[PDB]
């Protein structure tokens, strides 16, 4: 399938982060999976290098790999975390949730 | 100004689309059959100027439904 | 091998761009290839979502794919291109050469 | 302030490295044997606080060469 944003729920307990993440128990971090086949669609904001690299991959796969589907804009979440045993509230935990995917 | 274009690509949320120009992109990977994509274009107009190769051919136009049923050919 | 910047020379003639790119005949665009195995090294400036997604990929590969090696900072090149038959000089053609890779 | 740390990872340009804290990361993929990485850490200190799991264990310290010859264990 093509490069798009896929739902991905992270359970902090199952990655060992619940030791310091009091709340929430988890969150929808989403995930950018899918192939970046040429032509690279504009809604995936592909850079000129990604477009060029996708063109060389078509010429022969050995010289250049295909452009990859990766998150392009990340959104913060609000967490309750232990600060030396003290439950503190962090409003914006940056770089946690995916809002926009793309081909780079 | 924009233009309405025929949309026949995996990224088409409908039969038509609105962009600065209409696109027909004929892509061929190393193994499988060439696929013919139709849609609009707003960024990287320079892709339209690329000479057709053995693996890619970019056609572009800015008339109403000008990219409809347009057949492209690749290089040998 | 691991995520790193790989030399990649683009010949504009062999991608059909020499029809409008008068000069140079090509350039070192570089390429970010390699796996983003955990732990994600800091020199690849991995985001927190990339680190989390790499942790879920270790738990089971079916739920989340591995973080991908992609360019993070692109550099412009100078080209001579046809502007309606006129050879014009563009100083910064943005997003052409890779200067920094990373895991996203 | 930084600290000198034992470097035994694929990203080590030398036997030692200088960072805010020293790291030992024991990672296990689904198929192959667990690998033990040693190095420094400057970002994402919260990785050090993660409870050891069946697949990852993060050890961190900020003494001189404190991450040298330190053996980690994963969860069953
Ligand atoms: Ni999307
Ligand atoms: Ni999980
Ligand atoms: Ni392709
Ligand atoms: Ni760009
Ligand atoms: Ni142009
Ligand atoms: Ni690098
Ligand atoms: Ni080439
Ligand atoms: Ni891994
Ligand atoms: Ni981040
Ligand atoms: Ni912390």
């Amino acid at each position: 399938n093509y490069c798009k944003r896929t739902p991905l729920y992270i359970d902090f307990k199952e990655i060992g982060w619940d030791s310091w993440i009091i709340a929430p128990p988890g969150y929808e971090a989403y995930e950018c999976r899918g192939v970046c086949n040429y032509p690279l669609a504009e809604h995936l904001t592909p850079t000129k290098h990604a477009i060029i690299q996708a063109l060389v991959h078509l010429k022969n796969s050995q010289k250049a790999s295909k452009a990859c589907c990766v998150p392009t804009k990340l959104e913060p979440i609000s967490i309750l975390y232990l600060d030396k045993g003290v439950v503190t509230y962090k409003f914006k935990y940056e770089g946690m949730a995916v809002s926009e995917c793309g081909c780079r | 100004p924009l233009v309405t274009c025929t949309c026949e690509s995996p990224h088409c949320k409908g039969p038509t689309c609105r962009g600065a120009w209409c696109t027909v992109v004929l892509v061929r990977e190393e193994g499988r059959h060439p696929q013919e994509h139709r849609g609009c274009g707003n960024l990287h107009r320079e892709l339209c100027r690329g000479r057709p190769t053995e693996f890619v051919n970019h056609y572009c136009c800015d008339s109403h439904l000008c990219n409809h049923n347009v057949s492209l050919v690749l290089e040998a």
